[PDB]
């Protein structure tokens, strides 16, 4: 912070002083008189495409917008609703009209992306009895990273099993 | 004018609050527990303390010496995530002392109050500062409510480090904790992420190493670190609500501070915040924004029971929890009832304790009503959470100019604590956040409309505005008058004009507090002196009938009223039956009790003779042994409305405060007595019973199974006859109401002494008398010495009598003894203006200079006044008094008699006098020439002098610590344990300690034997002691001393610590080296 030009005088001027938000896109420019609250700065801020405008509720505070693309109004109709807190807590089982049942991988009204969890299906079919070897013949799915969980289970008429009992325990050769 | 809101609600409020909710919300926040495996839920409808009710009168609890309390049930809910099944129960969990009339608590029958303290508030702050040159770093800092902190700064790089505690940490990645892409704090800051960019070393190492080694190679070192590690680390430290309270404030500031947008109860933090901070830090590297000053009262917060308690409860829980966590969980699925899986105790401790001790369960002190108030609305800085005396020094004791209006600056102990302990301005009060909203007045066009019910805003001093100091020459009808009205503003005073101003104080005497804003003519004195004043006022014992003073500040009736040492029209009614113990205008049933039937309370005894049977209590001991009582005061058959006042506390009088009395004083230099800091006194003074007070007295004693036996309480004791086996009951107690004296027996008990260790000479002396001696020490209880006074009571305590005693005691006995005391030479006794003085002579009344009308005056202080005390204020009023003394009419007043170019107070008072003449024409009532000076004769012989002396009445006041409270002597007595040097502690035969500086007055003198001996035979050569003693009893001198003890002790220690001390002689021609004991 320097001195004046050799120092003399420093000022104000009158000519009133506006305290002008970033959200104060102004309409009024040097050497314009407009009136007392003349029209003046008006902020045409902007967003873009995206989805629905789900009117950032005009209300939801004092004003408080929440200005959305809402987008994936996914009609998962027949996601039928069998849902409760038995000694759990809630589950739109999403049984669907086809009784598929898409349990709540994402459950309601969270928000997750990138291979996000969604919906969980039941089936007692292709499930095995009590353990066993699966000396199956011929489905296709890869090692795929996920020959594990993460499956694009291609093709199968083909999955045969030797459901077994299984009792595997360290101790001596001591007993039976 | 205004309305004083109740001035203690401060803590009425708090509690209610809590109560009303202040813990539900916590509570059920803590409601949800469940097996170690999510499979067995343990939650409760934490929304009702369902508390059954206090068992005792208060009274009781006093009598029972028990803790008035309540107890407290929680309904719980349907348990388990294995088969969802209730095994529902509720439980109480603990007793809650549900407050008292004085808005305090009693416990253990004693009486306590919880101070409320004052701390800084969560949120965030910045402090920058310089190097030795001008390198002007900054910092930052965070504080949750509870939980660790987060520190930042700029170290001559402009590049930064996320320190955690003081300087625990230091990482260029000040804002790369749990955030990828980096832009979130590289461009989303839209400012200067590390001055635009990056550290030098802005390395961005945080892939699989993210939250790893950061919390390891330079944290918390010494383990194979583990990206988990680091993680599970931090997330603890800032995310389990378990342990990080922001604090509603927490938010509340933040956001405000940084108009963050996170309302959200978001009781714990985010990232966006964090960075938000960090920016701010930056932005001011670039300097756009303000460091923060914590001294600013606003950003500092005070908190009262409500939570002090509360949270302390929370921890109660956790502890509890664990216990349960397992005990509930781990075991099988059946036994586990919602009953035997919870236990109070830990709570019951935590509170039992909290009260039972903190630094905040202070005792009350009821010396006299305003000693209460002012001890409730006291507030404090220390305390756990606070400071210590040491660890905080000075400028943290000063009048941060925000206190204005909020903390009486006049007000403070000293000792070290100056400043650490303030009390509350008069009008202040607090917002639920626990800052002090400050009442004011909205002046429009620089003019208050008055109508406004004040303006309860300005919780912080930064209303920022034209604010007027409530002392304004105000034009009738609004307008201010002088275009030079000052004003504070941004913490500044500033010549202002009447138009462009906003705010006026409600009054010119708000910033002050109790005993300070009451000074008759405050405006006119030194401060500090007025400091002293206040305090003195708090210590004035109360009297048989302390009279309302003469000239008073108006402001007090209230003060009394809210003591809760008086008895107040609860409601309404026109008295009927009122004997001196209660006012059955109450449970009687007529017009009192019956407009105690006009409108008729919710649950209460809505119409009848109602338990508006107020009792009224006579002579109970105080925390200062002072007595209190409330004679009916009201007449019979007449008409009262709520809030009126029925009978009077200790020292209050017309239902208003009355601390001491008012007597006629003169100012002259009475030779010797009064010469300096000494006061004279007529004899009539206490002859009229004025200035005498009560005091009464606890005395307990107790008997106890020696493994020799019991030891007891007999009427009978060996070796008796008068003052022994005389004023004694069948158990050797006393009858109520018995004079006693200084050695007589309170209660007699003996002891299984037996023998098994005796000198043959004792067996002799038997033989000669062959007295088969007895066997029983006989620790009667005797009045010690210097006491008098009837006995009020006794309070036996054994298996049947409450059995309130240590484990193995049998009886406990209290006994209470009271005592008038007149005044008498030797008593601090002072005015309301730091007039600390001591009685010296009392003159029989017929010797004082009396007055022209012969009316003997009766004190006589020293004239020359307002010196270092600068308390000229007190003449002013003497005078005044005297006016209303001759006019015989009280007069209220207020400090700062402004709105008057001249002293104002000055031409009042004259004025009054003036006119006081002629309403009696006594003439000598007022002499413009030599204002209020008078002639005076003097009793002894009968003449005045060249200089007329002023004269006034004046209100004095007598002070607890009384001569007897400090008198002592010791020929010899009990010694120490370890170190045998007399047992000097104040109660009991103590001894004067001669510290180095004291010895620095002895060896500095000439012949210093004394020194020596004083060092020993009257303190240590043990044998030395004795046999001296003897040696005088013999009749000769005393023998040469030896070596004191505490030497020998020191040997020992040292020796006990790898030494080979050879204190030793070098005798013989062969010079002989030895050693010794």
């Amino acid at each position: 912070t320097t001195t004046a030009a050799r120092g003399g005088l420093i000022w104000i001027l009158s000519g009133e002083v506006y305290n002008l938000p970033p959200g104060a896109e102004l309409v009024v420019k040097n050497g314009d008189r407009v009136e007392t609250n003349g029209v003046l700065a008006e902020t045409k801020l902007t967003t873009i495409h995206g989805g629905v405008v789900r009117l950032p509720e005009a209300t939801p505070g004092k004003s408080t917008r929440e200005i959305e693309i809402i987008t994936a109004s996914v009609v998962l109709d027949q996601a039928t609703v069998t849902v409760q807190s038995s000694q759990g807590r809630n589950n739109y089982l999403i049984t669907t009209g086809n009784n598929q049942v898409f349990n709540l991988r994402a459950t309601p009204g969270t928000k997750v992306q990138n291979g996000q969890v969604v919906a969980e299906l039941i089936d007692d079919r292709y499930r095995t009895t009590t353990g066993g070897f699966l000396k199956f013949a011929g489905v296709e799915v890869q090692k795929k990273g996920k020959a594990k969980l993460g499956y694009e289970v291609v093709q199968g008429g083909t999955l045969l099993w030797i459901p077994e009992e299984t009792h595997e325990v360290n101790k001596d050769i001591s007993l039976l | 004018a205004f309305l004083l809101p109740d001035l203690i609600e401060i803590q009425r409020s708090s509690f209610r609050w809590f109560l009303e909710e202040g813990l539900i919300e916590e509570l059920n926040s803590f409601s949800p527990i469940t097996d170690y495996t999510g499979k067995l839920e343990l939650h409760f409808l934490g929304h009702n303390y369902k508390l059954k009710e206090p068992k005792y009168s208060v009274e009781e609890a006093k009598r029972r010496d028990s803790t008035y309390a309540v107890q407290m049930y929680v309904p719980t809910r349907l348990l388990n995530k294995e088969t969802g099944d209730i095994k529902e129960q509720e439980v109480f969990i603990g007793d809650l002392p549900l407050m008292t009339d004085r808005g305090t608590f009693i416990i253990n029958g004693a009486e306590r109050v919880i101070v409320n303290q004052i701390v800084r508030s969560p949120g965030v702050y910045y402090k920058s500062e310089i190097d030795k040159n001008g390198r002007r770093t900054y910092s930052a800092s965070l504080i949750p409510n509870r939980g660790a902190w987060l520190k930042f700064e700029t170290d001559r790089n402009d590049l930064v480090w996320v320190r955690i505690d003081k300087t625990r940490k230091l990482s260029a990645q000040v804002l790369l904790k749990a955030l990828g892409l980096s832009d979130n704090e590289i461009f989303d800051a839209l400012r200067h992420p590390e001055y635009f960019q990056k550290t030098i070393e802005k390395e961005g190492q945080f892939s699989e190493e993210e939250a790893l080694m950061e919390l390891y190679r330079k944290l918390r070192p010494g383990e194979p670190p583990t990206v988990l590690g680091g993680q599970q680390l931090l997330d603890s430290r800032f995310f389990d609500p378990k342990r990080y309270d922001l604090g509603r404030v927490g938010r509340y500031k933040l956001n405000k501070k940084l108009r963050l947008s996170v309302p959200d109860t978001v009781r714990v933090l985010t990232s966006g915040d964090i960075l938000a901070a960090v920016d701010y830090l930056i932005n001011l590297e670039y300097d756009i924004g303000s460091i923060d000053d914590i001294d600013h009262l606003g950003n500092r917060r005070v908190r009262s029971v409500g939570e002090l308690l509360q949270n302390q409860v929370r921890v109660g829980l956790n502890r509890l929890e664990r216990i349960i966590r397992e005990r509930m969980t781990v075991s099988d699925a059946e036994v586990l009832t919602p009953a035997s899986l919870v236990n109070p105790k830990p709570l019951v401790a935590a509170i039992k304790e909290f009260f039972g001790s903190s630094q905040l369960s202070q005792f009350m002190d009821q010396t006299n009503p305003l000693a209460e108030l002012t001890h409730k609305r006291r507030l404090s800085a220390l305390g756990p959470g606070g400071l210590t005396r040491e660890r905080a020094g000075f400028a943290v004791r000063d009048i941060h100019p925000s206190h204005y209006g909020r903390i009486c600056p006049i007000e403070t102990p000293e000792g070290p604590n100056a400043g650490l302990i303030g009390s509350l301005a008069t009008h202040a009060r607090v917002n639920q956040y626990g800052f002090l909203e400050t009442p004011f007045r909205p002046v429009e066009n620089g003019r208050v409309r008055f109508d406004q019910p004040a303006a309860y805003m300005t919780a912080d001093e930064e209303d920022d505005l034209r604010v007027a100091p409530g002392d304004i020459p105000v034009d009738e009808n609004g307008y201010i008058i002088g275009p030079q009205v000052p004003v504070r503003y941004r913490q500044e005073f500033s010549t202002t004009t009447p138009e462009q101003v906003d705010y006026v104080a409600v009054s010119p005497v708000q910033i002050v507090s109790v005993a300070t804003s009451m000074i008759p003519f405050l405006e006119h004195d030194d401060a500090n002196r007025a400091l002293m004043g206040s305090n003195m006022q708090r210590q004035a014992v109360p009297l048989l009938k302390p009279e309302r003073p003469l000239v008073g500040t108006g402001l007090e009736a209230q003060g009394a009223r809210d003591s809760g040492m008086v008895i107040v029209s609860r409601t309404d009614g026109d008295v009927v039956y009122v004997d001196a113990t209660e006012i059955r205008v109450r449970v009687s049933g007529q017009l009192p009790t019956a407009s105690g039937k006009s409108t008729d309370n919710g649950q209460l005894t809505s119409q009848k003779g109602q338990e508006i049977r107020y009792t009224v209590s006579k002579y109970q001991r105080s925390n200062q042994d002072t007595c209190l009582n409330q004679k009916p005061l009201v007449r019979i058959g007449e008409r009262v409305v709520a809030g009126q006042v029925l009978a009077d506390g200790s020292s209050t009088e017309g239902g208003e405060l009355a601390l001491g009395q008012n007597i006629v004083v003169a100012y002259m230099p009475w030779e010797g007595y009064n010469y300096e800091d000494a006061i004279l006194i007529s004899e009539r003074l206490v002859q009229d019973d004025i200035y005498t007070s009560i005091h009464i007295e606890k005395y307990e004693i107790e008997a106890r199974q020696t493994k020799l036996g019991p030891e007891e309480i007999t009427r009978e004791i060996p070796n008796v006859g008068e003052d022994a086996l005389r004023q004694l009951d069948e158990q050797g107690i006393i009858r109520i109401g018995a004079w006693v004296e200084a050695g007589d027996i309170l209660v007699g008990k003996v002891t299984p002494k037996g023998e098994s260790d005796q000198p043959p000479e004792e067996k002799l002396l038997r033989a000669i008398f062959g007295e088969k001696a007895r066997d029983v020490r006989d620790n009667s209880l005797r009045v010690p010495n210097g006491e008098k006074g009837r006995v009020v009571d006794v309070r036996l305590f054994t298996r049947e009598q409450g059995d309130e005693l240590p484990p193995g005691a049998n009886m406990v006995v209290r006994v209470y003894v009271a005592q008038k005391r007149k005044i008498q030479v030797g008593d601090k006794m002072a005015g309301r203006h730091g007039n600390k003085g001591i009685i010296s002579r009392i003159l029989p009344i017929e010797d004082m200079p009396y007055l022209p009308d012969g009316s003997p005056v009766d004190i006589v202080l020293n004239p020359l006044g307002v010196p270092s005390r600068m308390n000229v204020g007190q003449v002013f009023e003497c005078l005044l008094g005297w006016a209303g003394h001759t006019l015989g009419v009280r007069f209220k007043i207020t400090p700062f008699d402004e709105m008057y170019g001249e002293e104002s107070s000055r031409r009042i008072v004259h004025g009054k006098l003036q006119e006081a003449r002629d309403e009696t024409g006594k003439d000598w009532v007022y002499n413009p020439d030599d204002p209020g000076k008078i002639m005076v004769y003097d009793g002894r012989t009968g003449e005045a002098f060249d200089r007329p002396v002023t004269i006034g009445v004046a209100y004095m006041l007598k002070l607890v610590h009384l001569v007897d409270d400090k008198i002592h002597a010791r020929s010899t007595g009990p010694y120490s344990l370890v170190t045998q040097q007399p047992l000097g502690g104040k109660a009991q035969q103590g001894g004067q300690r001669f510290g180095e500086m004291e010895v620095w007055a002895l060896e500095a003198f000439g012949a210093a034997y004394t020194l020596q001996e004083l060092l020993t035979v009257k303190s240590d050569d043990m044998q030395g002691r004795n046999e001296a003693l003897n040696a005088i009893v013999k009749g000769k001198a005393i023998p040469r001393p030896g070596t004191p003890e505490s030497f020998k002790v020191l040997m020992r220690e040292l020796q006990s610590l790898g030494l080979d001390i050879a204190v030793h002689k070098v005798e013989t021609q062969a010079d002989g080296s030895s050693l010794d004991v």
